[PDB]
């Protein structure tokens, strides 16, 4: 999931020379474990941090099952 | 329509059971009995003969539509003892088999390459866990001009011989039977008349002299093999060959 | 996760070398088979790879086959690459390596198969090596593999001497072999003889793949009849 | 004994139990018939009325493929969808190729070729639908019945459903009192009869009759649907003999 | 260049300059490009031709070999026994073929059909056909050594002889 | 322990008798014809089969089975060797692509291994005439004499007593006809048997005359007055 | 202590002529929080209560844009309904391009159909488990049409799907003679589906962000309000 989001946020920067939505790579990454790499889960929660021009300072909840939510403040894990 | 991976049992799937047997091929000979219509085809001296029961017991068909002779090419047709649907696909495959063979070899296609093609493709079927065999019997009739006369049946296994004379149905060991002691009888390999008139003649006499049973016009179907043309006869010409049994003896 | 290819192989006939301070000797025995299964055959123990390495085998005939067949490729096409033969080594660790391959990858099965693999280069002299279906392989003085391994590896060890000459690794493989065999006599149609030595008298390797009647002389020298 | 848990199979019979199952599907589904007539094919559909909030000149049970074939159909509602689209693809895929409206026979071959290919797979399963589809070409008047095996006929007249049994037993009879064959108008007529008569064993839910025709003297070979004055006469007919 | 072919009464013949040109034990070709000519499509008709004979298990036409050569080719002379009978065939870059009582094709053409012309016979017995194939190639010639020639009666195998004249 | 492949051996042990011989001068195949029916023209299959023109094949088992695996050998034979080395190939060059062919089924899942056995038997300019049998494991092993089907522990007995390294071919035809003769479901006449030879070669079924390299076929089926002419000592 | 056999897979009938793995797809509707949707023949309206995780948590969407004339809502599954909106786009986008026409909303509705019916035909799929309402406008007037997963797509002029709809649903059926003559004023038929969402809510209450409201029909594009936006409908 890290290195497809790194792959997604370069392939992004050189084709509208302008740096990802914070969204649109919580979307990437989701979109990954609907095709399983390529009703199956996929992999491991993760908290999706960032600053973008247009939604500012945001906090995702990416899940295993290809869906999230933004979140004021979250916790996971113990 | 296409393959895919899917789970079964020795008897769900063609797969050898502990005894080397495939039940999944042995129920699609169960299945060629299912329509309950005997067929009977004979050789003649310049042609061959294909009969079939008729049952149309539904006062709401069309009995026009309601057929089990099938013209494959223009020399060469077939019965089919099975289901309707599996006749149609294995009918439009021959024909589909036979037009590709007279674009490339450049002569049309003989009675002994369609039946091993036809037989060949029900291999595949014997083998694939994925597709099913056809639940279907096929007699390949022509008057070939290689072989002369000539009948081939091919069956849910993908095996095929070549016939003297063949019966196929729910009551087909009695017309074997009586075929058997005929040909015990006259020592010939085919039925000693010069016209297709006396063969279709003689085999709808066997016929009922087997089954027990009259038949009306529309209780029978024919199909006349003539080198140039197979063709089936309509119920006023069949009429011909049942008014000529009545009025011989 | 590879043991019972390793079990494979302890059925399969067996295989003896014995290595002097100025050659290798090659012995192995065929199993005693039906009377009708033909015999004049390429699918024996004692195989080659180039002029100056030979091979014995324990474990199915199908699976040396391909790797014997892939070493003379690789054998031939060093040799048109360098114009000097290819070193045991450098056979034995290519050969190692293409059977870890199909033993770690689960696409693949295990080869259930184990040389001996024997040679001269002037880079280490004469070397005797084994290798079996985990991909490793170990240098050895005296070596087997297959049916009888373990008595025969202490014959061996108690009689080995590491001065010993060709004909006394002739005579020790032959008598190992007579000690340690499944039928209650040896004969030269169930033994496969090999060796390899320093030519005539000038400097070449020259093997010997030896013929029936060859046998029949080095039993008969060395007292098994 | 798990021959009927997936579609290749064959039981010990020789029979695909997952197509006898699929039957059942189409035998769950709204009554509907067809009359072979001199020159045409008229059909006709309980359609059952779910609620008042379905937008009533939009739901229409039956369907049109090309210009002179009509279709009908009982069970799975998603399965007679597809084959409908299948059947106007194929017409219109004739159309193109040969620039002459198909031969019934030849587009009822397609569609049971067709149905028939879902029964060799275990990858699939059968279509849950039979479909009643007829029409007007060269040759005169066709009606078809095509079932979830791929087997099909040509009928004088056709019914599938819940209603099939009352509605044969009715087609039986104006067969052997109109031994030359009906007019497209006693069709109508008779037709509307036979779909109040199906309807008298499910009286719990309201219906509308639907009606369409395609005859070479009243729609000059055009399918239609019957609308307005000739649908409540029809009505009126159905009205008085279901007294 | 080499060609004359003749549908003599009970059989055909084709002759040539030192062709070996041998689809079947029945059929046989002639013909100028040479290299495109016996190894490609005389090589490759002639396994597609057996495996046809095998897998049929009747003797292969003459009618198959042209219509392989016809699609394979996708200038030759085509000559053969059939259980229909004896076949001589010519075929064209346009896609074509043509039949006739006998032929000949390139530089020395119109010379060999004049030959042919001056002697041709329905009646024509098989060492007549062989000497007008002969002569109608001899006096096409002023490669190697002057004739040799592939002769199919109807009952017959091919009898094929490395030179005649 | 037994698999698909053990089911398919016993598809074989089922499957009618075949047997070979390998003499000093050439190789016998042979096996009975048995009719489903006595309506069925039996000429119009067949049991043993031309590869190469120096290569034949006979089998025991599921027929069908046989017959599309030698269509697939003999396009093996041609798109192999004929094409590209312009040659056919030694008896033990075909053996491994029938095996491969073999393998390659009950290695697919969603296939079942072929449900024959194969006897191959052939000639070779380097190898000489050899026998092979080739199992629907994808195994092929070389033979002296053997025996396939029901009939195969009796027949390899027999064959065990009678094989020589010095039986000429037509003693070996002879101890084939014994053999089959002793396992017979049928009748034993030339329509129930059928026999073939890889021996000599012979120039008249080479079909045409002229071209000194080429000499016809080692491979000979034996028409049924042959077999008859021989049953008459037999 | 019971164990139904025939609904391991989508591809296996019921003795019966049931599809229990298509049902089993529609009950997954009544996982999602409700949706209406209601038209007369000037507008046609959806309405939809959003849910959350947690109170620091943003609103899940509940209705999408397919193209300026027509959109969706997704009571059940919310990965489902973003696979049926992607493709609707798609086929906007295709038909904008290839016929210079807005998609017909019926002609999107038999597209949904042959997508889902698939999935319910073949093995190892799954019938989608989301219920779409979808809203348009085009040359026929103003359009609702409600999806189910097993292929299916119905005309109507209002509905209610998604967890407690039968309140919503009930309110439509009796109020409908009213809100289908709600023509010329979109604010009126917005209202009415306020109305019959809060029917759903039993004891709940409508705030800015739990409530979302989209409208097309004449002049209108397809417009989606909430947040502030939707302040004047509670």
């Amino acid at each position: 999931m890290i290195e497809h989001a790194r792959t997604a946020a370069v392939t992004h920067n050189l084709y509208y020379d302008e740096d990802i939505n914070v969204e649109s790579l919580t979307q990437s990454v989701c979109d990954l474990a609907l095709r399983f790499g390529e009703s199956r889960p996929f992999g491991v929660a993760l908290l999706i941090a960032g600053h973008d021009a247009d939604d500012g300072y945001q906090l995702f909840h990416a899940e295993p099952s290809g869906t999230f939510y933004r979140y004021n403040a979250k916790a996971i894990g113990s | 329509a296409a393959a895919a991976s899917a789970a079964g049992y020795d008897r769900h799937i063609t797969i050898f059971s502990p005894e080397g047997r495939l039940y999944q091929v042995e129920y699609a000979f169960k299945a060629t009995n299912q329509t309950n219509i005997n067929s009977l085809a004979v050789r003649g001296k310049d042609c061959t003969v294909v009969i079939s029961q008729k049952k149309v017991p539904d006062k709401l068909l069309d009995p026009t539509t309601v057929s089990y002779i099938f013209c494959i090419s223009r020399t060469i047709g077939m019965v089919v003892n099975g289901p309707i649907p599996d006749a149609r696909n294995a009918a439009l495959r021959a024909k589909a088999e036979a037009a590709e063979f007279r674009y490339k070899y450049g002569y049309d296609m003989p009675c002994d390459v369609l039946a091993k093609r036809m037989a060949n493709l029900s291999q595949i079927y014997t083998q694939r866990a994925y597709m099913r065999p056809l639940g279907v019997i096929l007699t390949f009739v022509s008057v070939d001009e290689e072989l002369g006369p000539s009948i081939y049946k091919t069956d849910p296994a993908g095996y095929y011989v070549g016939y003297k004379a063949t019966a196929t149905g729910p009551k087909q060991q009695e017309i074997t039977t009586n075929l058997e002691n005929h040909f015990k009888k006259s020592k010939i390999d085919h039925i000693n008349e010069e016209s297709w008139e006396k063969v279709v003649e003689f085999a709808i006499t066997h016929m009922i002299d087997a089954l027990g049973t009259e038949f009306s016009k529309n209780d029978l179907e024919v199909g006349v093999a003539t080198k140039d043309k197979f063709f089936t006869l309509s119920a006023e010409n069949i009429e011909e060959r049942l008014v000529a049994i009545a009025e011989q003896d | 996760q590879v043991e019972y290819a390793l079990e494979s192989i302890s059925h399969a006939g067996t295989a003896i070398g014995i290595m002097a301070s100025d050659g290798i000797v090659l012995a192995a025995e065929r199993k005693v088979t039906s009377t009708l299964l033909e015999q004049d055959t390429s699918t024996e123990k004692l195989y080659k790879l180039n002029d100056k390495i030979a091979v014995a085998v324990a474990g199915l005939t199908a699976d040396a086959e391909i790797l014997i067949n892939t070493a003379r490729i690789h054998a031939q096409n060093y040799l048109k690459t360098y114009n000097e033969d290819i070193p045991v080594e450098i056979l034995v660790r290519r050969l190692s390596d293409i059977k870890q391959g199909y033993t770690q990858h689960g696409g693949l099965r295990p080869f259930g198969v184990s040389f001996i693999y024997a040679g001269y280069d002037d880079r280490y002299g004469y070397q005797l090596y084994t290798s079996n279906p985990s991909g490793n392989y170990t240098g050895w003085k005296a070596i087997s593999v297959g049916a009888n391994t373990s008595a025969a590896q202490t014959l061996l060890q108690m009689d080995y001497k590491d001065d010993m000459k060709v004909d006394d690794a002739i005579e020790l493989a032959l008598k190992t072999l007579s000690k340690t065999t499944d039928s209650s006599a040896l004969t030269y149609d169930r033994l496969e003889f090999a060796t390899i030595r320093k030519g005539a008298n000038d400097g070449e390797v020259y093997q010997k793949i030896f013929k029936p009647q060859e046998i029949k002389d080095i039993l008969v020298k060395t007292g098994i009849t | 004994t798990g021959y009927d848990l997936s579609n290749s199979v064959f039981s010990p019979d020789g029979r695909n139990f997952q197509v006898e199952y699929a039957v059942k599907a189409v035998e769950n589904g709204t009554t509907s018939i067809g009359i072979k007539c001199n020159d045409g094919v008229v059909f006709a559909v309980e359609k059952l009325i779910t609620s008042k909030l379905l937008v009533p000149q939009k739901n229409v049970k039956i369907q049109v493929v090309d210009r002179h074939i009509g279709c009908v159909y009982s069970g799975l509602i998603p399965d007679g969808r597809h084959l409908v689209n299948r059947g106007r693809e194929e017409a219109a895929s004739f159309k193109k190729l040969y620039k002459t409206p198909i031969p019934i026979p030849a587009f009822a071959d397609r569609l049971g070729q067709y149905v028939q290919a879902h029964t060799l797979y275990n990858s699939v399963r059968p279509f849950g639908v039979s479909t009643i589809f007829g029409g007007v070409d060269k040759n005169g008047a066709h009606l078809y019945m095509l079932e979830p095996s791929g087997s099909y006929w040509g009928y004088k007249g056709a019914a599938t459903g819940k209603g099939r049994q009352s509605a044969k037993a009715e087609l039986e009879k104006l067969v052997d009192h109109h031994p030359e064959g009906l007019s497209a108008r006693e069709a109508v007529k008779q037709a509307a009869k036979i779909i109040y008569l199906a309807h008298e064993d499910n009286k719990e839910k309201d219906f509308e009759l639907e009606i369409s025709w395609c005859s070479l003297s009243e729609t000059n070979g055009l399918h239609k649907f019957v609308k307005g004055d000739l649908l409540q006469e029809a009505i009126d007919f159905a009205q008085k003999e279901i007294n | 260049t080499t060609i004359v072919g003749v549908k003599f009464n009970n059989g055909v013949v084709i002759a040539a300059d030192t062709k070996l040109h041998r689809i079947s034990p029945k059929i046989w070709c002639a013909g100028a490009g040479t290299a495109a000519d016996t190894e490609a499509v005389t090589q490759l008709i002639g396994s597609n031709i057996e495996l046809h004979s095998l897998y049929t298990s009747r003797e292969p036409r003459v009618v198959s070999a042209l219509q392989m050569l016809k699609q394979h080719l996708f200038y030759l002379i085509v000559a053969g026994v059939d259980p229909t009978g004896s076949h001589l065939f010519s075929i064209h870059a346009h896609g074509s073929t043509d039949v006739g009582y006998y032929l000949s094709l390139g530089s020395g053409s119109l010379a060999a059909m004049a030959v042919l012309e001056s002697h041709w016979k329905q009646d024509l017995t098989k060492e007549e056909a062989i000497k007008l194939a002969s002569d109608a190639i001899q006096a096409g010639i002023w490669s190697g050594s002057n004739v040799d020639v592939c002769v199919m009666e109807i009952g017959k195998d091919a009898e094929y002889l490395r030179n005649y004249l | 322990k037994l698999g698909q492949i053990d089911y398919a051996l016993t598809a074989v042990k089922q499957g009618v008798t075949s047997l070979g011989i390998k003499a000093t001068n050439g190789v016998v195949i042979a096996t009975e014809k048995k009719s489903s029916s006595p309506l069925a023209m039996s000429e119009t299959l067949s049991k043993v089969s031309l590869l190469t023109p120096d290569i034949g094949a006979v089998y025991s088992g599921m027929g069908p089975d046989y017959r599309v695996l030698v269509d697939k050998s003999r396009k093996v034979a041609h798109t192999s060797y004929k094409r590209i080395y312009g040659e056919y190939p030694p008896t033990k060059l075909l053996v491994s692509e029938v095996a491969k062919i073999m393998q390659e089924a009950t290695q697919s899942g969603g296939v079942r291994p072929f449900g024959v056995s194969l006897l191959i038997a052939g000639h070779d300019e380097f190898n000489g005439f050899s026998l092979y049998q080739v199992d629907p494991s994808g195994s092929y092993f070389p033979w002296k004499a053997t025996a396939i089907g029901k009939g195969s522990v009796a027949a390899k007995t027999f064959l065990e007593k009678r094989w020589n390294d010095e039986l000429e071919l037509e003693d070996a035809i002879h101890i084939a006809l014994l053999t089959l003769k002793e396992s017979v479901e049928g009748e034993f006449n030339g329509d129930t048997i059928e026999l073939a030879i890889i021996g000599d070669e012979n120039p008249d079924l080479l079909g045409y005359t002229g071209i000194p390299t080429d000499k016809g076929p080692r491979f000979r089926k034996l028409t049924s007055q042959e077999i008859n002419d021989r049953l008459e000592a037999l | 202590m019971f164990r139904n056999n025939y609904d391991g897979d989508t591809v296996t009938f019921s003795p019966t002529g049931r599809l229990f793995q298509v049902e089993y797809a529609l009950e997954a509707i009544k996982q999602g929080s409700v949706t209406v949707g209601l038209r007369s023949n000037t507008h046609a309206v959806l309405v939809a209560l959003k849910r959350n995780a947690d109170e620091l948590s943003s609103y899940q969407k509940k209705i999408i844009k397919c193209d300026e004339h027509m959109g969706l809502s997704l009571a059940g599954l919310a990965p489902d309904a973003r696979v049926l909106s992607n493709y609707l786009r798609q086929q906007c986008n295709y038909s904008s391009l290839v016929f210079n026409r807005k998609l017909a909303v019926e002609r999107a509705g038999h597209l949904l159909c042959d997508k889902a019916q698939k999935n319910t035909q073949s093995y190892g799929g799954r019938p989608y488990g989301v219920g779409l309402l979808i809203i348009g406008y085009d040359k026929s007037g103003a359009h609702l049409l409600e999806f189910q997963p097993s292929g299916n797509v119905t005309e109507l002029y209002g509905t209610a799907i998604g967890a407690r709809s039968q309140g919503a649903k009930t309110y439509l059926e009796r109020t409908l003679d009213t809100f289908i003559k709600i023509d010329g004023n979109p604010d009126e038929l917005i209202k009415a589906g306020v109305e019959a969402i809060s029917q759903s809510l039993r004891d709940e209450s409508l705030t800015v962000d739990n409530l979302s409201i989209a409208i097309v029909g004449k002049d209108t594009p397809f417009t989606i309000y909430d947040g502030e936006a939707v302040a004047k409908y509670i």
